[PDB]
């Protein structure tokens, strides 16, 4: 019955603006305290703003001090996370969770949270200049003649896209095993890459026909590929 | 001498000299004893007028600017010198004196400069020179004036509710002469809830802002937004009027309502149809209702021929503001200012709505009289009459020039005053004050407010009650808490009043002029709750609040060491059992029901206790006082103990006891067990009545139908025979009616 | 500013093993540090707080435990639903910092990857690019080094690789690297080797391919 649920993420331009939303049920939000904890893909946990539980007095991590600000409304029982002056190093899952004043204590010098009890499911913001992209695809075929005995690989190569995420599936989902699709690069040229392989009988090459099947939703693209 | 001495004298050289022009000549000698008399905003228009005639006198200058000293109004007091200064050179000591106010007031100028080398030559090294000299160093400098600039925007950061802090701001601004920033900050912050509330906050509004209208740069820059600020001023000078005449006295009051009628004489010219013109109208109601609770709070003073008379002025002053419409609120540029002003529209409503009944409850029709003779034009010069000083010009006075046409002369329906009530409850910032006031006026009437749908719209999503109610930890306060809480406030309220005045109506006071009506205990109690749940208290200050809510959760819940008078629970629960039998949902209907229980289940050890007429041990330090006016009696003891067990099965039949609940129901003939016993029986029916059954079960299935009919037929037949029957319904008339076509259809 | 220096970064155990992670402040700080177990794109969720205190719901297996500056996070018995990334954070006044991260690989027997290299594809090579792939899959563990050769010449600075997380049915491990520049640059050189350096390798091993075949 007790939730957390985040909004108002989305992509958004470099030097630009956001506002995060953290809709709090089930326990009072006013004894509550409430922080935010972004995490980039790959990398730990970062926290970025806390609101002390009774009052509300924030604290931002110098990393964007000034830049973000963190508020609570009690007659809408949210929470919330402007964001300025965006930068591509903001990009990242931002989370909310409450502490509260049972874990909440104030001292000299400032105050205090035992724990993060309550997280949400997380929000994604991506901060970045590239404009939306469709993927390219190059296959990737074996140039082996048997190779590792009875087993040759085959792969294709999803390239200048964005944003993520991007989905594959092999004969539309007949090839299910032995597939192993990589996590994306980003290019320094904005667009993310990733390749997809499988691991097939040499012995049925030839045979089956394999094609890679590519999907990237946020620019309405589809491509297959056989290889 | 007094008032009448100095007054009277108007008609003595009134009958002496008449044309306008030796009548303002008499102004210097008419303000020659207001001042003598401690008159000063009456004073000031008489030698100002004098001032008018003869503009060349030193001395007339000279005494309003002494006067303009009085009033710590700088700017002012020294241009009166100057003018009496450049008249006659002759007056050393004031050039001292602009030296001396130009140095202490601001040395920015290079004018407070000059003044002080004059000085020194009239004055060879006088003691006061060095003085000076020593003042106009003391300012600090450019990176001076920045660092405190700084600590206030700092200190503002983390304090934006400080009244002192906001208004140092808008005197750094002025320091600097850079007044459209300080009325920049001035009307973003008049959307500040509490702000708006602060007596001396909405003082230094009115004043920053006039000085920005006669300011060089309020021209110069533009004159589009010149409304804008100008709408501003006006809602200044409502709060500001809604403040000072509760706390300040009779004269203050009344020097304030001529400010207001200034600016409405000054606004209503441009017209047009924008927010200005919005709120031209919205105010203009405001002007009358505190017009008339300003009336009001005269005759209270006075003798009984003034207050029939000025009740009567002030009933038309509160139909006025009645009869004025809802203002358009769509026109507003932005969701806040149209909120904040219907919000105000919905306390007009409510406050005069409350007060224009109240003053047409002594008489039959009492409010057409007061239409049918004050309307006449005969009325608005009796009211310009009694509020002011005849002497003012009568021509730019809103008063005198408002079209009074058409009073509605309808005396409020309750149903809207209601919605009028609920939608003002944040008027003042829901200040116990507030609710009290409106709680008791309700307390005479025959609806009853919704108390709990206030509470809704103070603390959102603060559930109705609390799983957690082992402990008394104030994070499990619910709303039922404070519902029971205001409920013993209004009840404690009344009979303390109800006591005052048999030493010495009650309902008659309007909300300024009446004084704090709840306990000091109970008042620090709901702002406690309120900043803590508001989530506007101070990290250190967190840990005390919580305990002062803390304290008095036990009592709100009759638990350990509660001071509750036993009629008080009654009260509590009975209200509790008709406020929630009313409902329509279950979950709502349980809560109610079950509190009602709770506390009915701690009072019958006390009534049997009281039933042998034996002594209850009274309290230590109560939270809600102790009344032997309403100690229980034997004579109604066997009621409460009926009207309880009523109590217990109507939460019987909500949990599942239904067999219980009917063999209590119907051992007992009232008007509310035949709803309850045809509410339960109605449901037997309808789930059973149309699926695929036994026929057998369809026909005792549509028994009970046959008996809800009934019982809802022996309602209405006792109910229209008997007035006292139809108060005793635990829902509408029409209600019951309702259902019964419905099942008869069935 | 304070530091909550976890370690280790990656640790590799199997099922029961009674497993350790620890993490240190930098200045002296009071009991006021809490643990978490974040599983891959899920949430965070709170193990221990205040220390030591276990939080309602969590296993009786958990246990936090501090001594002098460094606070350390115990479980007694391995399960399998607790393989997964943990972190511990400290709040100290108006603060709150996290530890970098303790990510928990399920240990199995050492295996070799089975490289395979591509060259750019026709089609890439039309829009003026030139990417060439190395595959190593299905080996353990995860520690492995890759190394581009343009005609026997060393590259870096220029290429980029991706890991998967350890597979759920053999507990293995894959790469890919691609080697990125342009087509003018990819028809200057004829000779592309793609090294290994594996624990798994008896000795490091290099596949490769000639533009042209």
């Amino acid at each position: 019955e007790v939730q957390l649920v985040e909004s108002g993420g989305g992509l958004v331009q470099p030097g630009g603006s956001l506002r995060l939303s953290c809709a709090a049920s089930g326990f009072n939000f006013s004894s509550s305290s409430i922080h935010w904890v972004r995490q980039a893909p790959g990398k730990g946990l970062e926290w970025v703003a806390s609101i002390y539980s009774y009052s509300g007095y924030t604290s931002y991590a110098d990393s964007v001090k000034g830049r973000f600000t963190i508020s609570a409304d009690t007659s809408k029982n949210t929470a919330y996370l402007q964001m300025n002056s965006l930068r591509a190093e903001d990009t990242a899952v931002y989370y909310c969770a409450r502490s509260p004043w049972r874990w909440s204590g104030v001292s000299d010098g400032g105050f205090y949270y035992k724990a993060l009890d309550y997280w949400g499911q997380g929000t994604l913001v991506t901060v970045s200049s590239a404009s939306t992209k469709g993927p390219s695809v190059f296959p990737l075929a074996p140039s082996s003649k048997s190779t590792s005995g009875g087993t040759a690989a085959l792969g294709c190569l999803v390239k200048d896209y964005f944003p993520e995420p991007v989905t594959v599936s092999w004969n539309s989902g007949a090839l299910t095993s032995g597939v192993h699709t990589f996590p994306a690069v980003l290019q320094s040229s904005g667009l993310y890459s990733l390749s997809s392989v499988v691991t097939v009988p040499s012995s049925s090459l030839g045979t089956q026909t394999y094609i890679c099947n590519v999907n990237h939703k946020p620019s309405n693209t589809k491509v297959d590929k056989k290889v | 001498r007094s008032k009448a001495d100095v007054e009277r004298y108007i008609a003595s050289v009134q009958g002496s000299t008449p044309s306008p022009r030796q009548k303002s000549m008499k102004g210097f000698y008419f303000a020659k004893l207001y001042y003598e008399a401690k008159e000063y905003d009456l004073a000031k228009k008489y030698i100002c007028t004098y001032i008018n005639v003869q503009e060349r006198d030193p001395k007339a200058h000279r005494f309003l600017g002494l006067l303009y000293e009085l009033e710590e109004n700088t700017d002012k007091a020294v241009e009166c010198y100057r003018r009496s200064v450049e008249l006659n050179p002759t007056q050393k000591d004031l050039v001292l004196k602009i030296a001396e106010l130009l140095c202490k007031n601001d040395v920015t100028d290079g004018r407070a400069k000059y003044w002080l080398e004059r000085a020194a030559k009239l004055f060879p090294g006088s003691p006061a020179i060095y003085k000076l000299k020593e003042q106009l160093l003391d300012c600090e400098g450019e990176d001076g004036w920045n660092k405190l600039f700084d600590l206030i925007q700092s200190e503002l950061y983390v304090r934006p509710d400080d009244v002192h802090v906001n208004i140092r701001l808008v005197e750094v601004y002025r320091s600097t002469k850079r007044l459209k920033d300080a009325v920049a900050h001035c009307h973003e912050a008049e959307r500040n809830i509490a702000l708006r509330s602060s007596l001396e906050w909405n003082s230094c509004v009115v004043q920053t802002l006039k000085e920005y209208l006669e300011s060089l740069q309020c021209l110069e820059s533009d004159k589009s937004d010149w409304r804008a600020t100008n709408t501003d001023l006006l809602l200044a000078y409502a709060n500001l009027m809604l403040l000072t005449l509760s706390t300040r006295d009779v004269q203050e009051s009344r020097e304030l309502l001529q400010s207001f009628d200034s600016a409405l004489q000054s606004v209503k010219s441009l017209g047009g149809n924008d927010e200005l013109s919005a709120t031209f109208l919205e105010m203009k109601g405001h002007f009358y209702m505190h017009a008339g609770s300003l009336l009001l709070k005269m005759g209270q003073h006075s003798s009984n021929v003034q207050w029939r008379a000025l009740s009567e002025l002030a009933a038309l002053c509160y139909l006025i503001a009645f009869q004025v419409p809802r203002p358009k609120i769509k026109l507003i540029k932005g969701e806040a200012g149209q909120n904040l002003l219907e919000m105000m529209a919905c306390d007009r409503l409510s406050q005069s709505g409350h007060m224009l009944l109240n003053l047409s409850r002594g008489k039959q029709d009492f409010l057409k009289e007061i239409v049918e003779t004050f309307a006449n034009k005969s009325g608005q010069s009796a009211l310009y009459d009694a509020l002011f000083s005849s002497q003012s010009p009568k021509d730019t006075s809103f008063l005198g020039s408002d079209d009074i046409g058409n009073i509605d002369v309808r005396e409020p329906e309750l149903e809207d005053l209601t919605r009028y009530d609920v939608g003002a409850i944040r008027a003042h910032n829901g200040s116990l004050q507030h609710l009290t006031w409106l709680g008791l006026q309700w307390n005479s009437l025959p609806a009853l407010p919704g108390i709990r749908k206030w509470l809704k719209q103070l603390f959102h999503h603060l559930p109705h009650e609390t799983s957690r109610l082992e402990t008394n930890a104030p994070e499990s306060i619910c709303i039922l808490d404070l519902e029971v809480f205001l409920l013993g406030v209004v009840y404690t309220s009344h009979l303390q009043l109800k006591e005052k005045c048999n030493s010495h109506q009650p309902l008659c006071l309007p909300l300024p002029v009446c004084k704090q009506l709840c306990t000091e205990r109970q008042k620090s109690w709901w702002d406690a709750v309120c900043t803590l749940i508001h989530r506007k208290a101070v990290p250190g200050n967190v840990a005390k609040l919580r305990l002062l809510v803390q304290h008095e959760i036990n009592t709100l819940r009759a638990q350990e060491k509660h001071g509750l008078q036993p009629a008080l629970l009654v009260h509590w629960a009975e209200c509790l059992q008709k406020t929630g039998s009313g409902l329509n949902s279950f979950y709502d209907q349980r809560e109610y029901m079950g509190r009602s229980v709770h506390y009915w289940k701690k009072v019958l050890p006390l009534l049997k206790i009281i039933k042998k007429k034996n002594s209850i041990p009274e309290p230590i330090d109560p939270l809600f006082k102790h009344f032997h006016s309403v100690d229980i009696q034997a004579s109604e003891i066997v009621e409460y103990e009926e009207d309880a067990h009523i109590t217990f099965a109507i939460l019987d039949a909500v949990n599942g006891n239904i067999e219980d609940a009917v063999t209590a129901f119907e051992s007992i003939k009232s008007v509310v067990s035949y709803w309850n016993l045809a509410l339960i029986f109605h449901r037997k029916a309808e789930d059973i009545e149309n699926d695929a059954l036994s026929p057998e079960e369809q026909e005792e299935c549509k028994n009970y139908l046959r008996k809800t009919r009934d019982y809802l037929i022996k309602i209405i037949d006792d109910s229209d025979s008997n007035l006292s029957v139809v108060k005793k319904l635990p829902v509408p008339l029409e209600s019951v009616k309702e259902m019964l076509n419905s099942v008869m259809q069935e | 500013d304070i530091q909550m220096t976890q370690s280790p970064s990656s640790l590799s155990a199997s099922v029961g093993d009674r497993v350790t992670i620890t993490c240190r402040a930098s200045q002296s700080v009071s009991s006021a540090v809490a643990w978490y177990q974040q599983k891959p794109g899920k949430a965070p969720k709170l193990l221990i707080y205040s220390a030591s205190s276990l939080y309602s719901g969590v296993p009786s297996r958990f246990s936090g435990s501090r001594s002098g500056t460094d606070f350390t996070l115990t479980i007694s018995s391995l399960q399998p639903e607790d393989f997964a990334t943990y972190y511990c954070q400290q709040s100290s006044s108006s603060l709150i910092t996290f530890g970098q991260g303790t990510k928990v690989e399920i240990k199995r027997t050492v295996a070799a990857p089975s490289v395979f290299i591509f060259p750019p594809s026709d089609s890439q090579l039309k829009s003026g690019t030139a990417s060439v792939v190395c595959l190593l899959n299905n080996f353990y563990p995860r520690e492995a080094k890759v190394q581009w050769k343009v005609d026997n010449a060393l590259q870096s600075g220029n290429s980029q690789e991706s890991v998967t997380e350890q597979d759920s049915k053999d507990s293995t491990y894959s790469l890919s690297s691609t080697l990125t520049l342009s087509k003018a640059d990819y028809e200057k050189h004829k000779v592309y080797a793609c090294e290994v350096t594996h624990q798994g390798l008896s000795s490091p091993v290099t596949k490769s391919f000639n533009r042209g075949e």
